[PDB]
């Protein structure tokens, strides 16, 4: 997808 | 009306060996004081660690550029001035459009050092990421980073580095108008 994460980057 | 920019932070950016210019971010200290304090302190490096030398490790055109991993550096790390993480302060500000500055996280209440600058209006992140600032100068620098060739992890092929960071005092606070505020 379109997320802004720190560790597990997802769809 | 709208909230006031009460402080500013600069990042001087280098892509590979080329100096590409400076990004100035205005900060809404009265809206989110705790979040602004963390970001300013990391920018100046006053606690002994900070943004200087970190990079924008994840860049997606028309979405955002992401930076501020000040420990491991691969995008999995980062720490705040308050500890490993700190809670979401509030969600008063939204990702209103391009150039808003917001905290990356790993779910609720896991703010650290990493942040992002929007290159769209990502409404799906409203209420999930704490917005605390706004790019006031250097949107062309943000665009230069945005256009960098990236791999399949969305990592620039050439490092986009923050070679210096710090604060600029705001002697005269000014309003950033926000529809319906
Ligand atoms: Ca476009
Ligand atoms: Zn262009």
């Amino acid at each position: 997808x379109l997320l802004v994460t720190a560790g597990l980057v997802l769809a | 009306r709208g909230p006031s920019v009460t402080a500013k932070v600069f990042f001087d950016v280098r892509i590979g060996d080329k100096d590409v210019g400076r990004i100035v971010i205005g900060l809404f200290g009265k809206v989110v004081p705790k979040t602004v304090e963390n970001f300013v302190a990391l920018a100046t490096g006053e606690k002994g660690y900070g943004y200087k030398g970190s990079k924008f490790h994840r860049v997606i055109k028309d979405f955002m550029i992401q930076g501020g991993d000040i420990t491991t550096g691969d995008g999995t790390g980062g720490v705040s001035i308050y500890g490993e993480t700190f809670p979401d302060e509030n969600f008063k500000l939204k990702h209103y459009g391009i150039g808003w500055v917001s905290m990356a996280n790993a779910g609720p209440d896991t703010n650290g050092s990493q942040f992002f600058i929007t290159l769209t209006k990502p409404t799906w992140l409203d209420g999930k990421h704490v917005v605390f600032g706004k790019v006031i100068d250097g949107m062309t620098v943000v665009h230069s980073i945005e256009l960098q060739a990236t791999d399949g992890h969305d990592r620039p092929l050439t490092n986009c580095s923050i070679i210096n960071s710090g604060k600029i005092d705001v002697k005269t606070p000014f309003v950033v108008e926000i529809a319906d505020w």
